[PDB]
């Protein structure tokens, strides 16, 4: 007997910020759906995140590279927040070679086919010597949640090349979710809210796709709920 | 002066805003005091005690 | 003890004469080796790593 | 002394206190409730303070 | 062999641990034991961290 | 940094020798994760021995409390620096302000 | 990608109108989202059939008095409110309770109707004292969603009603109490999992398990537009 919602206009105020709307929501359902979706989105959306790095002539993050301005550790921290969308595979390996004084940005990553960067002006490091160069391989995997290096040591499985530098994976592409319910008067109805979900991601995920995915997760859990076989 | 700084930033001069419970999304009554505190981590780390 | 002697017999395990006293990481701490220094009393022949 | 040693201390007494005080005119004043369970239903559903 | 097992922390020793902990109470004592409530027995719940 | 400080962070961070403080003004000729090379200004130079000023930073090393004391350069290439200016933020200082 | 759906769900039912459904393991935090969604739905928006307004034979106000019945009109309406019905076809029916005889007037004494049905016939409505024993009233049961007090209907008195129209707080929803805990769980190696515990008691008209199922169904119906 209820009115079911429909996904309606997706305003996209920026590449990272987007306000989607779900219009014909019954009374009291606005808050239910809104908070459920907020929990789902903040917790479990999938994303891709650089997982390990291998720089040419360094052994561990507590070293320094002649010519670059940041210590290696700061470079890993800068990579950790590098935002990237891959399409085909579930893990790819990017190459970043560069020489010459100046910043070293995500644009400098050797363009692969399926890998798409989302803010190529992100800064990886700074070279400060004309003949200094860096050459690194960045493994990008796909996952969800937050998997620090320490636990990934569970899946150690022959990490012999001591140059391999594990960075902590923050796979989640969603940064901040908020939502407001507000009356949206259909022509003849006294109670019909409308849910506006403002959503700020790191531009690696499409807003409609994110909300659709969260709805899918919620429905698949309720699927185990709708039949109480005991 | 603190109140004026808050007004300059379009924030409630009372220093207290309204919050929602992340678990249920219903609002806590009586607006709470949020802000920014400088927190240190003292070196009584727990993995040096256990 | 006699039983350990019977062990060494049935299994031919030559009971070595050098006890192990190596330096191992204390439990619970799991880090990266970032430096190794080697001092040797002069006269002693240096090993490859030194 | 024979007094209890498991008295609730601070956040729990503040919880009970605030829960159990009365406001002089609050949302849903003057209803007639069919039991405690209805009171909890009212409050959780946001119809009565 | 069992010593080697619990050093590896094979996932079986955790089940065995939850087993030997089942009803076994432990004593907790705080530093300046002023009076006899300074030592109390509890039943442990295995906990991370 | 502390958003709410007492203005005394700078004196503490500088007076303790945890930072690399410029001794003569000049221009950063070469900054690196491990050293800072300042091309001194003329008026501060001695007659002979024109030269430059090198600062070798202390990289990851042990404290007495087993913490990592470690200096990062806060200047960038070609920037101008003055006497008594902060060149490398030591541990727990940022831009020359004590940041605990 | 791939999510941990609950296996080993058990429902322990004490006092059939009351159940305790534990459900585990769920992903971290899914305990709260699932539990609270179900709580909000069951509690606040669920169809039902409840008494809403009564018209006693000869009384005007709740504070008035009816000679011969020991309960005050307030207690009368209170007993009325907890009376649980289940209509089949009509979205609104009027029952006429007309009873004489000293003693306990319970719900069983209602004039039989077709689509109507009572669940606790001995649920006392009121008491008739001596020698007088003549109570008459028209209760109005009505199909509605959730829970609507009477103050709304009098502030929303769109229909100025005749005298004697005593409004009752419509308790449409079958649930009487719904609570949930979330405790720790583990799949043999991961400790950060949630075990949901839903304790629910209803007004007979629907078994607890059935109510949970139909609430989850309503929610899935709502989401039906976006899932794949």
């Amino acid at each position: 007997e209820f009115l079911k919602p429909r996904l309606v206009d997706i305003e996209q105020v920026s590449s990272t910020h987007a306000k989607v709307t779900l219009e014909p929501l019954e009374r009291g359902f606005g808050h239910t759906l809104g908070n459920a979706l907020r929990r789902i989105l903040l917790s479990s959306m999938p994303g891709c995140a650089v997982t390990e790095v291998e720089i040419d002539g360094v052994l561990h993050e507590y070293s320094t590279k002649e010519g670059v301005q940041e210590d290696i550790l700061e470079i890993l921290l800068n990579l950790k927040g590098l935002a990237v969308r891959v399409q085909g595979k579930d893990e790819v390996i990017l190459t970043l070679n560069k020489s010459g004084i100046g910043p070293v940005t995500a644009a400098d990553i050797t363009h692969d086919g399926d890998v798409e960067i989302v803010k190529p002006q992100h800064v990886i490091c700074h070279l400060t010597d004309e003949n200094a160069s860096i050459s690194m391989r960045i493994k990008v995997q796909r996952g969800r949640g937050y998997v620090p290096a320490s636990t990934r040591i569970h899946s150690e499985e022959d990490e012999r090349p001591i140059g391999r530098l594990l960075v902590d994976a923050c796979y989640s592409p969603v940064e901040r979710i908020a939502y407001n319910v507000e009356a949206a008067r259909v022509e003849q109805r006294t109670d019909l809210d409308k849910l506006v979900i403002e959503m700020e991601t790191n531009g690696t995920i499409d807003p409609e796709e994110a909300i659709r995915r969260a709805a899918t997760i919620l429905a698949e859990q309720l699927e185990a709920f709708v039949d109480l076989r005991d | 002066e603190i109140k004026e700084l808050l007004k300059l930033g379009d924030l409630p001069t009372s220093g207290q805003i309204r919050l929602y419970d992340g678990r249920t999304g219903e609002q806590f009554e009586r607006p709470v005091t949020v802000g920014y505190m400088y927190m240190l981590k003292l070196n009584h780390l727990v993995d040096d005690k256990m | 003890t006699p039983e350990e002697k019977l062990l060494r017999a049935i299994f031919g395990e030559k009971a070595s004469d050098v006890k192990d006293s190596s330096l191992r990481v204390p439990n619970g701490v799991s880090g990266t080796v970032i430096d190794v220094q080697v001092f040797t009393r002069d006269g002693v022949e240096k090993d490859k790593r030194a | 002394n024979g007094e209890p040693i498991i008295v609730p201390s601070q956040d729990v007494v503040l919880g009970l206190y605030y829960m159990t005080r009365d406001c002089v005119n609050a949302k849903g004043e003057g209803m007639v409730l069919t039991g405690p369970k209805e009171a909890e239903r009212l409050y959780r559903s946001g119809l009565a303070s | 062999a069992a010593k080697k097992m619990v050093e590896r922390e094979e996932a079986v020793v955790w089940d065995i641990l939850d087993e030997v902990i089942r009803e076994h109470p432990v004593l907790l004592n705080r530093a300046p034991t002023l009076h006899r409530l300074g030592i109390q027995a509890f039943e442990p719940v295995l906990i991370e961290g | 940094k502390p958003l709410v400080g007492t203005g005394m962070e700078r004196a503490v961070a500088v007076d303790s020798g945890v930072t690399a403080v410029a001794k003569r003004g000049g221009v950063v000729q070469y900054v690196d994760a491990s050293r800072i090379v300042i091309k001194v200004n003329e008026d501060e130079m001695y007659p002979g021995e024109a030269g430059i000023d090198i600062y070798n930073l202390t990289k990851y090393t042990r404290s007495n409390q087993n913490t990592c004391i470690n200096q990062m350069p806060c200047v960038s290439l070609g920037e101008p620096v003055e006497r008594g200016d902060v060149l490398a933020d030591g541990p727990s200082t940022d831009l020359g302000e004590l940041a605990l």
